[PDB]
Order: structure tokens, then C-alpha cells, then sequence
RNA sequence: GAUGUCGGCUCGUCGCAUCCUGGGGCUGAAGAAGGUCCCAAGGGUUGGGCUGUUCGCCCAUUAAAGCGGCACGCGAGCUG
RNA sequence: AGAAACUUGGAUUUCUAACCUGAAAAAUCACUUUCGGGGACCGUGCUUGGCGGGUAGUUUGACUGGGGCGGUCGCC
RNA sequence: AACGAUAAAAGAAGUGAGAAUCUUCUUCGCCGUAAGGACAAGGGUUCCUGGGGAAGGGUCGUCCGCCCAGGGAAAGUCGGGACCUAAGGUGAGGCCGAACGGCGCAGCCGAUGGACAGCAGGUCAAGAUUCCUGCACCGAUCAUGUGGAGUGAUGGAGGGACGCAUUACGCUAUCCAAUGCCAAGCUAUGGCUAUGCUGGUUGGUACGCUCAAGGGCGAUCGGGUCAGAAAAUCUACCGGUCACAUGCCUCAGACGUAUCGGGAGCUUCCUCGGAAGCGAAGUUGGAAACGCGACGGUGCCAAGAAAAGCUUCUAAACGUUGAAACAUGAUUGCCCGUACCGCAAACCGACACAGGUGUCCGAGUGUCAAUGCACUAAGGCGCGCGAGAGAACCCUCGUUAAGGAACUUUGCAAUCUCACCCCGUAACUUCGGAAGAAGGGGUCCCCACGCUUCGCGUGGGGCGCAGUGAAUAGGCCCAGGCGACUGUUUACCAAAAUCACAGCACUCUGCCAACACGAACAGUGGACGUAUAGGGUGUGACGCCUGCCCGGUGCCGGAAGGUCAAGUGGAGCGGUGCAAGCUGCGAAAUGAAGCCCCGGUGAACGGCUAAGGUAGCGAAAUUCCUUGUCGGGUAAGUUCCGACCUGCACGAAAGGCGUAACGAUCUGGGCGCUGUCUCAACGAGGGACUCGGUGAAAUUGAAUUGGCUGUAAAGAUGCGGCCUACCCGUAGCAGGACGAAAAGACCCCGUGGAGCUUUACUAUAGUCUGGCAUUGGGAU
RNA sequence: CCCCCGUGACAGGGGGCGGAGGACCGAACCGGUGCCUGCUGAAACAGUCUCGGAUGAGUUGUGUUUAGGAGUGAAAAGCU
RNA sequence: GAAACGAUGACUGAAUCCGCGCGGACCACCGCGCAAGGCUAAAUACUCCCAGUGACCGAUAGCGCAUAGUACCGUGAGGG
């Protein structure tokens, strides 16, 4: 039973970084949508 | 001739001589653009590499050279040949039928109608049978590299030759273009019986899927209970049987006598 | 806002319009073997071939190889 | 009733500065080009009509001794 | 109910408030191509020390991967960065786009791969190609001296540089044998007194004329300018010369000497336990890699990265008295990762989860071989509830009288069968196969002889019921239906007669190809492919073959006429004003594809009034009547095989009829063998029962909850009459409580939904077509 | 490829050698054939036994690309 | 729709003061206006935030929170 979640450092960091949320603006809108949620932790400090 | 083999669940080969490997490009798999797929299928392979090869053979004009090898390359299904020149410079060029290894082959405008040979098709003689056409002087040859092919001279117009092309469709084109004399050796293709499944995988992917085997989302033949279908038409409904799918253009008046 | 449905297997139990066995009347009942009707439900009612089949056909038997009910008895018992 | 002449339009034909487009040391480009070919078409912009399950939105009656099928919907 | 695998544990000893569970000793069973060891990913102090006992641990707990505190992790050389590039990502300029944005050459990023300087030991409680000891090596800056003169770029060239299978030779790791060498000692049980027993038996560095299989290398003069944009002494060439086998170059690894290590043990001290000191021999014989020598050899078709470092050559520049090169000291080595887990109690699975996770090493004995099988070494572990009982029932095994498929939907299940050697082996056949067909026989131990190696054959002899003596280990055959075949498919009820499949056919497409993605005269895929190509479609090896009918539908071709849009054109009609004039509608002709219309096309949809079945087949995967009729087998045969023809409703590439081989396919029969069965029995183990510890769940109107008859919304414990019945429990069984579970999936209803289809309606991408725009000139 | 034998319409036949394969048997590994056990189970799809592929259309790691009328699909309306 | 007028996407493309746009097809009168150039507080909207009050809540209310977008769930967006 392979489960669903395989973690992997550098791909948890190339999709949903900081760095990722940088290059397109639906992430940026994720960003500040974030910020608002409530003090919230942004991806890649978690 | 062929390869042939005794009752191992077998058909043919071809038979491949004059052994090098030398000196071109990589070149990398792929069937599709930036989204989706596009060309559907071919996705296997031997992972093969690239023979940049001359088709136009201008700037060796003048300049005589000689056959080094014959080599049987991917990307082609044709000969290769092997040139070097006097310039000291080594150029790859297609192997028409009955082209010896070391023969003597001259580019240019006074070059003489033998094997191999460039020049243009004012010079070519009148029934002539050769292949490597350019539509347009420069670029390269785009009609006769395939399969045991060849192209042969209906007459002459003004700038324009009369040619034969290998669908046997007749059509103008203007004798400002380089050509090569011979048929493309390529032993003959048609021979080859491809083995087995997979035999495919070994130059490419699994092909032709059924339509009719699909489901309504899938292919319009699909759905129903049992083999059938109506209407018959591919991905899109246009239909495969004699529907022109050509368009109203330039070259279209370049062209005489298309039928077949 | 659920009463699981054919057939089998397992377990039974019940009715009698009785297939056997028991007691009788009549007989186109000499005897033997029967045909029918009346009383009788204690017990008994075989093994196989084909078919998912109950039914049915056939093999070899037998005192006989009974008919129905029990949600066409029985899946919180089995099969499927 | 001949026609010099500016001619406004339609038809085949031809040309080249538009435009497309390939080669050359300068790979996608732009450049000067010898240029090479195509070329008033093709492309594309507006409009016109056709085609168009490829796609999209929807429609597909009721009575009815369950529904369907058959039958029946008003009037005398 | 359960306490998470049936790999069992036992005693003594210790500690403590308390021990089945923590510690130690001694035994026991278990893994040992692992259940040992090493890494990667991922986890994040889980490591070590000293504590601790709440919760966490399926019981316990003095214990732990839990809690507290402290400590521990060291790099010029290993892996990564300061180097290079692949897919991909990116991207000034550049090409597009209602926006936000999609593209894109160079360049750049990007290891999974290329390049690149050390090995051997020691050791803290916890690190080690990191720290220390011995001896290395790399680049850099500079100093004495040699030389005593060229260095020789973002540019050229060379080279990096690459497949699969198979294989000759030499060697090592490494393992095996021994009356080799060394060390320690006693050994009694009946013997052995060593010829027994146990353990140990070289790693690095250096020189050396030693030994060595294997491995790859031609050298210089010169010529043409047209070749490497230019240059060149470098490279590519055409040529001349000397080189055929000797020849050169390097040596994996062995040997000797040296030397630094290590080494069985050994001695001393012991804070009760480790420290510290010492130190023997290192042989002969055999086996042996997927590693090394190497970029080896031969063959094959599907024809097997790039780029830097690197080697040579110039451009430019500075210098040609103080160059490049060498060794000879010194100085210099930046950044990040190193603990621990890492086939699992620490990663992903809520869990201390029978699952999952990529690479490496993985010993010995027996066995043709082996990572197989059994047992074992090093190493690790007995699975964090126990203990008794020996009932039903239940699971997993063992044996079975007589019979042997009578069981059943079906031999489902489970036997039988089993390895290697010898002999032997059918129809049919695509001459490969069928085949391991079917059968039959051998198998152990000792002795002599022989032999081509472990061993093997021959002869003789011995033992047992039996000698692949235990484990690994095909039952077989005769007929068919389907598909040819290997293969593929429904992650979690369908592995097939599905899909694919080689082969065959129709058709499209002349190359900014058709075709497909797309806000788009961008770009890209087809393809760096070009008409024995590329697309779509349907058939499905192979063999014999593929018939009749185009009326209707699609499709290609045609041209007499019919109909038809915008538009060009404008007869005429009207409003208004005194008019000039401004204004409402408006025709005839002319105007394109298109459809009607003529023809043709079926391996185009399609049919058996367009004709209506050519072969081949037929009660078939199509058959209604139906258990059709004869036969075959059976004691008996609704299935199966064969034959007939009345084919309810076979039939020729939605292919027809055949076919050897193949098949975890489906169907019938036989042999073999069996607990499938008559008909069950005994035996084992694991649950079930009992005691101590931890202790859930679905369900639940409330219940103080019987039977038969009846009655009630038509199936009564709860209504009536009659019967039965002391209170309460435990093990059991499954008839009832319309028992439980999911607001029935069937069915109907809802002017409820969604997928799909089309000659239902409607729009539209797309596409075609007339006009106008870019869009201009002349002959005519 | 090297030797022995055979061409009357007939082919190649025996030996040596070589190492071919969508060849065989079979552990890894990949896969799920049949029965049983299991039914919040050890497990939200397994376990034992049996079975299939086992040099190929093979298996697998890393980095990446493709997605909602959309992707992918040796084609179940499967997977995302 | 009798559809005027503003507004552009494509073709077109006038006047200029005895002139031009309008007044809901259009005409004439009659009025109203002078387009193709730009800026321009104020009165209007909102509440991250501060103050004041309330026939607003008072711990299942009141914001989700008597502080936490934390724990906790999910790869993530997100939820909480
Ligand atoms: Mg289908
Ligand atoms: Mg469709
Ligand atoms: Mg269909
Ligand atoms: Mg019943
Ligand atoms: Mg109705
Ligand atoms: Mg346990
Ligand atoms: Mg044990
Ligand atoms: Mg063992
Ligand atoms: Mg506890
Ligand atoms: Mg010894
Ligand atoms: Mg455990
Ligand atoms: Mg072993
Ligand atoms: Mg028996
Ligand atoms: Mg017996
Ligand atoms: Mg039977
Ligand atoms: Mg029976
Ligand atoms: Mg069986
Ligand atoms: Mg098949
Ligand atoms: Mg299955
Ligand atoms: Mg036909
Ligand atoms: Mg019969
Ligand atoms: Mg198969
Ligand atoms: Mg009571
Ligand atoms: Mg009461
Ligand atoms: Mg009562
Ligand atoms: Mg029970
Ligand atoms: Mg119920
Ligand atoms: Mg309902
Ligand atoms: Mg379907």
C-alpha cells in the first residue's frame, strides 16, 4: 500500500514555495490572501 | 534481397554494410508542443541521434569529391553517403541506387548528368530519372529522399521544367533548382515485413487505435453494444475518403495534371 | 428512512384428499394376483445418469418409492 | 454613321516598388545585400450567404385499476 | 470481544516502596539473499551520560524511541557550492496578445549524468577517507637557483564520446584443504594421549636489473586554396618516404627487501569493572567474481547525450638581458552536509500498524549449478499481556478400514505427480514444433579395476519398509468453442471470447503537407519527416477466398437548366415646402459557393418496390418451436462430438471457411489419484472456556419482554379467551423481535438532474463563399 | 563459417562449430489465476497456499512536462 | 419598433458665421444651442484604524478567538 503523500524536499519547495507563489500572480493573490487569513504561516516556513 | 529467419515467429530484415559512426548532432524524443499531444503516438525509440545532411549542395560547386562510406542512418530511411571533398571538407549526402563506394561526384552548373551529382534541371536532360528536388533555389531538397524514390523530367516551360513527382502527380518546377541524378537507393522498404509487435516500439510507438473501440466521450465510432459504427468519420467529423482537404493557394497554379 | 429473490444443502414439523404397512365392505372376487370404495396419519417412503432447475425422462431397485403446508418452511444456517 | 483623347468599370494575361518568402559571414531577429522564388493571389480586417452534434443550451403532454404498448382528449 | 502473526521459553542472581516483564549470568528456540550490515530519500535530537515514573507503552514497569537537564556532530582530497551541461525552466533584444498575459535566438539556471588531489591504522559514554599517529598528494601566492627565452585567447582543431547480447586470456577481493607454521591448554565419560581438540595464518607505503597475462600506438617531408569566418607549425584532405611478424608504450597483479600498521592471545591493575602494557606465525594446494587488467574479441539491428576540464594552433597584447617548464623550501587551504533511524517502533500509512520504500555487501555445509532448499557463522531476535483448562463450535495442519467422484453448478478443494541420469515417445504439423508427449528404469553405503575434472562407468559385496532416505520438486491424456501467437485491460467483485498485435485494404496529403494545440497573419507538434513518406479509418498471423444490389444517404467528377445573400443598379409610389431642393418605402436585369439535376464510387453508411445470397458454413458464443431427428460415448447423457436440413433472425476485411503452435480462456470425455463423497473417526496446534491485568463496539422510545387460538391497518410478547410458567445467572443455537447496516439502486411520481445520441429545436467554434479594405502598373 | 553427400521440374541432408530468440524452467523483481481466512480487519483492498510474466511492448530511481469540457488512456467512461 | 440621438468595429469622409448640431422617422416654419483641447476643492461613498454612546451580547451569546487564525485537518488552495 503505497500511500498518497511521498515527501520530498525539493518538490515541496519548487510547487508552493515563496519563490513559486513569486513567479505567477494567483500565488501573489494567494500570498496577500494569506496575510489577511488571519496571521497565517505562508508555505515554506511550514 | 533480405535477411530472412527459420520458423522462430519470424518475417525479414534488410541488410546493412559499410561500418563508421561519425561526427552529428543529438537530437531528443518528443510529440507534442507546449500544451497536449498533438501527433498522436510515437513516443518509443532506439533513442537515436541526428546526421546533419547537405541537401542543397551549392558552395561545393567547382569542386569535385569523392564517396568515403555508406552509412544506414535513422532519421532518413534512406543511404547515407559519405563525401569528402578537395576543399578538405567532409559533407554528408543521400546514396542513390547503384552509387559504388568511392565513386567521383562534382557539384555546380557544368557538372555532368552521373550518378550523385548536383545541378540544376535546365541542365538536366530530357526523360531524365533523378531525385533531392528543391522547390526553390536554396533552402534544400525537399522531393525525393524517401523510400526507393525518384523524380523524372516531363519538358521544359520557360524558367519552369515539367516534373514528374513520385505520387504520379505531374507539376511545375522552375529549373533554377539544384537536383541530384539517380533514385534514392534505399534498398526497398516495402520489402521489410516489420516483424512483430513492438517491432514498431523499436523506431516508435504503439500505433493505430481503434476509434470504435473507444466510448461516445472518447471517438465518435464509439458507444453501441457489439463491433459497428455510422457515418464514418476520425477525431473530428470530417472524414477520411476522398475529401480534398487542400485549400485554394499559390503553388495551386505551379501545379498541372495533380490527378492522383 | 428495505419484509433478500430461483434452485440445492442442513434441520425439521404439520394436514390427509393414504404411495407402503394395518382393519374392513363390494366385485365382471374360484385360488393366486387384482379393480374399486370405507376406517386408519404409528412408522416408513432407496441409490444413480441428464438439467441451475423444482417438475420431467431414463438406469438398477423396492413394502412403497405419497401429495401438500409451514413467508412457493429454512441466506443474522451454508451454497450462490 | 469614323475616331484622337482623358478613360469609370468586368474578364484572361504580364509586370514590380506593397506584402509573403529562402539562401549568404551574422541559428529567433534586424540589417546591407548578389539576390532567389512566389506575388495583387495567399494571409488578414468588415460584411454576405452556405455548411457545421465538433461544441453549447434545451425540448421531448396527460388520462391510465403500476408504468409502457394500444387506445382517448373538443362538440352533438 | 479483543491486547495486532503459533520464531516457544526456562532457572538462578541482582535492584527496588512494589518485578512474569528492568539488569546480569547460564541455557533454550528464531532469522541468517535475513528478520545481518552499509547508504539514499524522508524524519529531526529520537544518539550518548545522569536522572525521572504523570500521561504515552494495548498488562506490568524500577523500563523505553516517553519526561527533565547536560553533553555529543570537526574535512584542501568524501557528496554538493565557488566548474560543465540534458529534459525542463528561463529569458534583454525579438515575435504575438481586451487586460492579467502566451512565445521566443543567444545567454543562464537546472544531477539523475561529465570533470576533479590520500591511504593505512588508533580511539571519547556519544564523531571520523573529518580528530591523532605514520607516511602521502593537489592547486595557489612568493623566495634561492636552473633555464637563460616567448607566453600561446570568449576563436580553430583534437579529445572528451557513450548501444545490446555473447566470449578468449591473466589477476585480485574472497572462500576451501592439510601429519604446513604459531599459540593455549586440559583431556576422564568406552577409547584418543596426538597423527587429537580450539584459535590465529598480512594491510599500507617505498625502492628493486625480479615475474607477468592483458592492454593502444604508425613517423616525418610536402601540395592545393576552394576547407575549418580570418590565422596557424594545429586539423581535414590528394601525394612522397620509411614502417610487413621483431617493434615500440604502460603495466592489473604476483615476488623479494624494507618499513609502518595490524594480529591469536598474553601480563599487570581494577574504584567489581574496564583501563593499560606486551606480542607468535604469517605455508603449500585448490576454487573464484557482475570487480580489475582494458576504451579487449566476435557477432547483431532497432544504429546507441551534451558541454567544460584537457591536448595541440594562431588572432591580439605585452616581452624578445629579467619567458614557458622543472624541484626546493616556505605560506596557503573559504561555504554547506556528517549525530541517530534508515525494509523500519524513528520514513509514507491516526497506531510502537502482518502493508509500502530505491541502491550496495550478503559467509559456510550438503545439493549438476544457484541469491533455490534445509541447517548453521558473524550479526540480530523470541514479535511489551500473562498463566491454567484440554467441552460444543471455529480456523490451520496430520493419519485413515472397505469403496474411489457414488460429491457437486463444476473433481471446487485436496491428493496423486515431482529433481537429475538412462532408455523410450503418437495423431497433426507452418517441418521449428507438438514433447518433459505417453510410458520404463536408475538413485544409498563399502571394496577392487579403469577414466576425460569436481567425479564417473564397470564388476563384486552390505544394510533398511524405503536410498533427489529429511527441504526445495510438472498428474496426464482424447475431443472441441474463442482468439492465432509474447503482450494489454476494469488501483477496490469482471483477465476474458476485450484492447493491442504483425500483416492486409480504403482514403487523405507536393511540404509554410494534410492533421492536431492555440487569447494570436505568434509559436510549436507532424519533422529538422517528404508521397515503397506523414495522417485518418476499418480488418486482424497464416492458407483458400472476399459474391449480388448504388434506389435512398455520404463521397469524388460534371455541366443544359431551375432556385437563391449582401451588393452594383433604380422603373415607379409617397410625405413636405410657394420652390430650389430635402426626404419614407421601393423592380426589371445583373450577383458566389450552395441544394434540386446528370454520372460514377461500396475492404463508403447500407440492403438480400436497387436487387433481393457466389463459395464457404448451418439447430452454431446466433435455434424461437427444442430435451429438433438419426448416431457416438453412458447401466441411464436436456450438456458434449458427428451427421441432416425446416437457418424463428450465418455469410464473405462490422470479413467467410480453415489451420500447427499458443492460452492461470471456455466446453465434454478418459486415465491416474485422492475425505469431494457413502460417513465419518482419531491426532496436533491456534481461538473458543477458567484466574489475575488493561478493556472497546455497532445498537438502544421506554420495557416488569411466554404459548396456542382469535382479533385488530390484512404476519400480535404489549388487544381477547385459554393454556403455560419460582428468583438470578453461565456455556451454547440462530427460529422470532417484520432483528442490524445504508431516507430502495428495482418500480412509479417530480412540468428535478446529469452523461450520451441524432435526418428534435436553436445558436456557435470551425469552414466555405460574393463584396469592400491593405491593394499598385501595363499590354489586352 | 569449416569438412561429408544430393541436383533423372525438385529439395538439402549428416557432422563440427557458432550463441540466435516479443524461446523455455526458474529466484529476485514486476503481476494478480483459484480456494480459503479476514469484514475498522494486522490492513479504507490484505494473509497463507496455488498461479502469470521472469532479455522484453521488460522493471526501477532521480529531475521534469501535460489538467476540468480539460488532461491521459495497448480503451473499463479507466485514471487524474 | 414609425427609432430619433449619443457610441464606436469596417468602408466612407462636409461645411466654416447670407454657417453648422439638436428638438424622437422625415419636411418647412419656429425655437434651444455654437461639438471635434485640457485642469478644476466643495456637497457624495467607505471604515484598517481612534473616540463616544446603546429598551447590543455576557462564556453553546458576543468577532472564529475573554486572543489563536494558534492547536488541529489537507500535498496544496483552503479549512479551523
Ligand atoms: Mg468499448
Ligand atoms: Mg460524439
Ligand atoms: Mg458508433
Ligand atoms: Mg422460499
Ligand atoms: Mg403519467
Ligand atoms: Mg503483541
Ligand atoms: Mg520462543
Ligand atoms: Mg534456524
Ligand atoms: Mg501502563
Ligand atoms: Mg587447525
Ligand atoms: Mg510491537
Ligand atoms: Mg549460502
Ligand atoms: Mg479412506
Ligand atoms: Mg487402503
Ligand atoms: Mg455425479
Ligand atoms: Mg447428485
Ligand atoms: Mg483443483
Ligand atoms: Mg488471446
Ligand atoms: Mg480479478
Ligand atoms: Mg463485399
Ligand atoms: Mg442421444
Ligand atoms: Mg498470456
Ligand atoms: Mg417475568
Ligand atoms: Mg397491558
Ligand atoms: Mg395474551
Ligand atoms: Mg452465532
Ligand atoms: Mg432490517
Ligand atoms: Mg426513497
Ligand atoms: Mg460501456
Amino acid at each position: 500500500m503505497k500511500r498518497t503523500y511521498q515527501p520530498n524536499n525539493r518538490k515541496r519547495a519548487k510547487t508552493h514555495g515563496f519563490r513559486a507563489r513569486m513567479k505567477t500572480k494567483s500565488g501573489r493573490n494567494i500570498l496577500a490572501r494569506r496575510r489577511a487569513k488571519g496571521r497565517h504561516q505562508l508555505t515554506v516556513s511550514d | 534481397r533480405r535477411q530472412m529467419t527459420t520458423a522462430d515467429f519470424s518475417g525479414l530484415t534488410k541488410k546493412r554494410p559499410e561500418k563508421a559512426l561519425t561526427e552529428a548532432l543529438p537530437k531528443t524524443g518528443g510529440r507534442n508542443n507546449r500544451g497536449r499531444i498533438t501527433s498522436r503516438f510515437i513516443g518509443g525509440g532506439h533513442k537515436r541521434l541526428y546526421r546533419i545532411i547537405d541537401f542543397k549542395r551549392r558552395d561545393k560547386s567547382g569542386v569535385n569529391a569523392k564517396v568515403a562510406a555508406i552509412e544506414y542512418d535513422p532519421n532518413r530511411s534512406a543511404r547515407i553517403a559519405l563525401l569528402h571533398y578537395a576543399d578538405g571538407e567532409k559533407r554528408y549526402i543521400l546514396a542513390p541506387e547503384g552509387l559504388t563506394v568511392g565513386a567521383t561526384v562534382n557539384a555546380g552548373p557544368e557538372a555532368e548528368p552521373k550518378l550523385g551529382n548536383a545541378l540544376p534541371l535546365r541542365f538536366v536532360p530530357v526523360g531524365a530519372v533523378v531525385h533531392a528536388l528543391e522547390l526553390v533555389p536554396g533552402k534544400g531538397a525537399q522531393l525525393a529522399r524517401s523510400a526507393g524514390t525518384s523524380v523524372q523530367v516531363q519538358g521544359k516551360e520557360s524558367d519552369y521544367v515539367i516534373v514528374r513527382l513520385p505520387s504520379g502527380e505531374l507539376r511545375r518546377v522552375h529549373s533554377e533548382c539544384y537536383a541530384t541524378i539517380g533514385a534514392v537507393g534505399n534498398a526497398e522498404h516495402k520489402n521489410i515485413v516489420l516483424g512483430k509487435a513492438g517491432r514498431s516500439r523499436w523506431l516508435g510507438r504503439k500505433p493505430h487505435q481503434r476509434g470504435s473501440a473507444m466510448n461516445p466521450v472518447d471517438h465518435p465510432h464509439g458507444g453501441g453494444e457489439g463491433r459497428t459504427g455510422a457515418g464514418r468519420v476520425p477525431v473530428t467529423p470530417w472524414g477520411k475518403p476522398t475529401k480534398g482537404l487542400k485549400t485554394r493557394r499559390k503553388r495551386k497554379t505551379s501545379d498541372r495534371f495533380i490527378v492522383t
